RNA sequence: GCCUGGUGUCUUGGGU
DNA sequence: GGATTACACCCAAGACACCAGGCACGAGA
DNA sequence: TCTCGTGCCTGGTGTCTTTAATCC
């Protein structure tokens, strides 16, 4: 249970849009802004 | 000898069960109530014991002979995850589940509470009963400067200066020992009692600043 | 709640004052004590809560050496040790104290 | 009003894909029309 | 009164002494809005002070609670929170006063109210458009699907008016593809589609001849009868009630291993409740659900036989507007359960001490007060921790740029379909909008055609009890459902009251 | 200066103008790279040279 | 006696 | 039976962690 | 003067069950 949780945190640190499992959440309730989400979409590093 | 009490294949099985974090003690309690309430009836709860280890968050362990008894023990318990998540423990793993586990005068500890939270302190002595320890601490004082404290609005650390106290705001008790605002300072250090549970004795890392001082 | 240092049982502290320890009070006499005595033989600090339902057939109970005691809540680890004067008095009674603090 | 408001985004997407498909295509000094890989798209621009 | 009592129990063996702890919620009382200073002093709050000092214009709500203590060897006015008051309503301190004294309270007589004040900011609730409950709608399905026609209904109770469940009946089989063209249904909390005949048998009507007598009311219609042919044969081997009910329970999202002796009794709950709960939920009334089920299948086949067009989703008679009243009740319902569980979780610790709880220490008014304030201030319709998936924009800052804009803003309606999904059907001005929503007033841009505005003479139904209507229908000749046979009644008219088939009458013209 | 304005300057063939807009007139930055491994791992003290 | 830092993430309403 | 796609720019107003445990201070006996 | 209760501040840690088309 503890090793899988280290795998989990390292995964959602890089990509928090993994299909088929719940997103990592901030205490405010909104999803964590992972590095992958920083680069994609209209406002990310590349298009924005 | 403890070695004669090791478990064997003749002993009941132990299952682990996942429960809501922080609710492990409650589940152990609830299991005991159910067991005692059903003793001697036509439908006894066929578990022997249940327990929860702090080191093992989110789990309760339950001793029985049949898996069905585990389901029976937990039925209706609002603190237990409904998924059929129980797991079997090996006989060779049993005793480690029940392993029960410092502090010496002259050694260093880190304080865990109050304005001295995080500060390094020397253990001077412990109470006869065995609960609180007298600590030697670099004080964080103001000499009553703005009187008519918290850890976020405290003072810098500096050895007690009795002549500064004499000038600005004090009871002499012995050679180098003063009581100032109802605390004791000997040769510049505060000597104050803390609960042993309020100090950290393990894995202390002295800081740069502490290496410079001590 | 406090835990008896001798037998490890967990009870509300006032119980130790009202009725004594249900396992130990024949030798510990907490029922007829003051609060200072109760607090020297029972601890507010303990870890590993154990429901023992069947003392005499539980392996868990045998390991914790509570197999001859009454069904109830027990602690795996009880912090503190009996005062040396009480240990000495128990030994006068043929009772051997095995500390439960680890 | 609905049509103008809806189909403006349809054609806006069309223009974006067209530009990215064609942005690197340049006339070179030998008259050929090539992309950034030097692939020949036309041997002579516009055939004239 | 939706969940009127809390109940605990312990079988005292510690001389068994069952001690049920019970708490009953009674009458509600309301007080006028009151400002309580840090001092402790109180006074009547009027809106002008509330705007200036960024306060919330709200009324304290008190609830009677009653304790009772069953013991078997074998309170008063507790404060539950503050509810924001709509200005100029019956519970606002401005409703009285009279024109002379309005000027002294700095209130303008042209201000018609209809809005709330939350932290000094004026918030108006926007009417939310939704589909009607308790009505059957038939739609056609796209080509790459084995289904060609679907009947759908979302069932919602009359009391409260709240959603419960949703149910579908799908007709499989494409055009000359799909072989056996049978019909299966979808039931709440069951993982797989179940053929129609099986659920008919599972309700207590098992021989074929009675089943077809409940659906088709025209023995000559061989086209319709031919389409029900494969449904009989694919559910032939299930020949009695018991094996039918068990076939259901073996799919309904439960645990593994509840045996036939009980897996029936779990499925009987999924049939009695959750399946069409708007008709009835008391026992021994399964004749109404069986008759209604036959009606659905009949409607399904009429569309598949091209004798009736598929329903028009934009027909305004199939639509409802949720205004301030219904919207607050749904939110208040969610929050009152949250307050309830915090009371229940608190009793299990405070009774292990065996100390009489002072009640006022077991009602935290922050649950309702912060809940209503947060949702009205942000528009996030739900619990704060679940801000996504919840609907946004229900509350908006009242536009005060000009007087005309205030009138329009208080009469606005919203359809919550999105910006995802292009097409045109929810955006078009449909013919049935005539006289009910404005044909001209609509925003430019992304909301165009989805946000609408009520025509000048429109009104919204407040709601009325259906019970007096039933009494009027039976007094003037309506005949019960147990007396009805398609051979005898081959021509009478069916009567619906709020979507439940309640009777039949042979001479509708006089009625 | 969005994506569509970028394309217009390409069509004009004003390559020099486009470079300046997106660098000198904005967020131009100087980095050091290692000629061997190509990474921006250089530690550069400019007063000690 | 030169240097001189004031937020973010959303949502909603608008403009062409 | 799975995601990815869904014009551009701009303006402005309107918002923000919860629960439990421990320690300290004040009041009452 | 001592003990108990209440309030405030700081630190640690989640969970009752409840929009639509296309292509690969
Ligand atoms: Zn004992
Ligand atoms: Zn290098």
């Amino acid at each position: 249970e503890v090793e899988q949780l280290l795998q989990f945190h390292v995964a959602t640190y890089m990509d928090n849009d993994i299909a088929g499992q719940p997103q990592a959440l901030q205490k405010s309730g909104r999803p964590v802004k992972a590095i992958r989400a920083r680069l994609k979409g209209k406002e990310g590093r590349l298009r924005g | 000898p403890q070695r004669l009490l090791i478990p064997t294949v003749d002993d009941p099985g132990i299952w682990g069960v996942k429960v809501r974090l922080g609710k492990e003690k409650d589940v152990v309690r609830q299991i005991l109530k159910k067991k005692l309430a059903r003793e001697g009836t036509k439908n006894p709860l066929e578990i022997y014991s249940a327990f929860q280890r702090d080191s093992f968050k989110g789990h309760v362990y339950i001793e029985a002979r049949k898996a069905e008894a585990i389901n029976d023990a937990l039925k209706g318990n609002v603190n237990v995850f409904s998924n059929n998540s129980k797991f079997l423990v090996g006989i060779v793993e049993y005793k480690d589940l029940l392993r029960p586990v410092k502090l010496t005068r002259g050694s260093y500890v880190r304080v865990k509470n109050g304005k001295f939270k995080g500060d390094l302190a020397q253990v001077d002595e412990v109470l006869e009963n065995g609960l609180e320890a007298r600590l030697k601490l670099v004080p964080r004082l103001d000499y009553g400067k703005d009187l008519s404290y918290t850890s976020k609005f405290r003072p810098a650390q500096r050895l007690f200066s009795e002549a500064e106290a004499r000038v600005h705001e004090i009871r002499r008790d012995r050679d180098g020992f003063v009581t100032y605002g109802g605390e004791e300072y000997y040769e510049g250090f505060l000597y104050k009692t803390f609960r042993l549970q309020n100090l950290i004795v393990n894995s202390i890392n002295p800081t740069l600043n502490e290496l410079s001082l001590f | 709640e406090r835990a008896c240092m001798l037998c490890g049982i967990v009870l509300p502290g006032r119980v130790f004052m009202q009725n004594g320890c249900p396992n130990c009070d024949s030798v510990l006499n907490l029922r007829d004590s003051d609060q200072a005595t109760v607090n020297e033989c029972t601890s507010s600090s303990f870890e590993g809560l154990v429901a023992v339902g069947d003392n005499e057939h539980s392996w868990v109970a045998k390991w914790l050496r509570v197999d001859r005691f009454q069904p109830g809540l027990y602690a795996v680890r009880v912090d503190g040790r009996l005062p040396s004067d009480i240990v000495a008095a128990l030994e006068q009674y043929g009772v051997y104290y095995r500390p439960r603090d680890g | 009003l609905i049509d103008t408001a809806v189909k403006t985004a349809e054609t806006g997407y069309i223009q974006r894909r067209l530009v990215k498909a064609l942005e690197d295509i340049m006339v070179h000094y030998d008259g050929t029309t090539r992309n950034s890989l030097g692939d020949i798209i036309q041997f002579l621009y516009g055939e004239d | 009164w939706e969940e009127p009592r809390l109940i605990l129990d312990q079988p005292a063996q510690h001389d068994n002494i069952n001690k049920r702890y019970e708490i009953r919620f009674g009458k509600i009382y309301l007080s006028r809005p009151t400002m309580t200073e840090a001092d402790g002093t109180t006074h009547a709050m009027f809106p002008q002070e509330a705007r200036l000092r960024n306060l919330t214009y709200s009324s304290p709500v008190y609830l009677d609670m009653e304790k009772s203590m069953f013991t078997s060897i074998d309170g008063n006015k507790v404060h539950i929170g503050k509810v924001p008051i709509m200005l100029r309503s019956k519970f606002c301190s401005l409703r009285t006063l009279d024109e002379v004294d309005l000027y002294k309270m700095k209130e303008c007589p042209y201000d018609m109210g209809g809005y709330f004040v939350i932290n000094g900011s004026e918030k108006v609730l926007i009417a939310q458009e939704r589909s009607a409950a308790n009505i059957v709608q038939v739609f056609k399905k796209a080509a790459p699907s084995p289904i060609s026609h679907v009947a759908e209904i979302r069932s919602a109770l009359e009391k409260g008016s709240r959603l419960i469940s949703t149910m579908q009946i799908k007709l499989y089989g494409r055009e000359d593809k799909g072989t056996g063209r049978t019909i299966k249904a979808t039931l709440p909390y069951v993982k797989q589609d179940i053929p129609i005949v099986i659920v008919f048998r599972a309700l207590g009507v098992v021989p074929d001849g009675e089943i077809l007598q409940h659906i088709c009311y025209d023995e000559n219609d061989w086209q319709m009868l031919e389409m029900l042919k494969p449904c009989i044969e694919e559910g032939f081997v299930i020949q009695d009630k018991e094996v039918a009910l068990d076939f259901i329970g073996r799919r309904g999202s439960a645990a593994l291993g509840i045996r036939r002796e009980k897996r029936i009794q779990y499925a009987k709950d999924i049939l009695q409740k959750e399946l069409l709960p708007h008709i009835t939920q008391e026992e021994g009334f399964e004749t109404r659900k069986t008759f209604f089920l036959g009606y659905m299948v009949n409607r399904l086949l009429l569309c598949a036989l091209e004798r009736k067009d598929q329903d028009d989703r934009d027909h305004f008679g199939k639509k409802r507007l949720d205004l301030a009243g219904p919207l607050l009740a749904n939110l208040f319902r969610i929050l009152f359960r949250k307050l309830t569980r915090e009371i229940y979780r608190y009793m299990q610790r405070c009774i292990e001490t065996d100390r009489d709880f002072n009640l006022n220490l077991a009602v935290k008014s922050t649950t309702i007060t912060s809940g209503l304030k947060y949702s009205l201030a942000t528009g996030n319709w739900g619990e704060q921790k679940k801000a996504m998936s919840s609907r946004a924009g229900v509350s908006q800052v009242l536009n005060r740029y000009t007087y005309s804009s205030t009138l329009s803003h208080l009469r606005r309606t919203n359809t919550p379909i999105g910006r995802d999904g292009k097409l045109a059907k929810p955006r078009q001005l449909h013919n049935t909008h005539w006289g009910l929503v404005c044909p001209a007033e609509t925003p430019e841009g992304q909301a165009c055609g989805l946000v609408k505005n009520l025509s000048l003479l429109s009104g919204i139904s407040i709601g009325s009890p259906s019970e007096p209507i039933i009494n009027f229908l039976e007094e003037w000749g309506m005949e019960p459902l147990e007396d009805y046979d398609p051979a005898q009644h081959t021509k009478s008219t069916r009567i619906f009251v709020n979507g439940v088939w309640t009777g039949i009458h042979r001479d509708p013209s006089m009625l | 200066f969005g994506e569509m304005e970028r394309d217009c300057m390409i069509a004009h063939g004003a390559a020099g103008f486009l470079k300046e807009r997106l660098m000198e007139a904005s967020d131009a930055f100087r980095v050091h790279v290692c000629g061997i491994c190509g990474l921006m791992s250089v530690i550069a003290n400019l007063k000690k040279n």
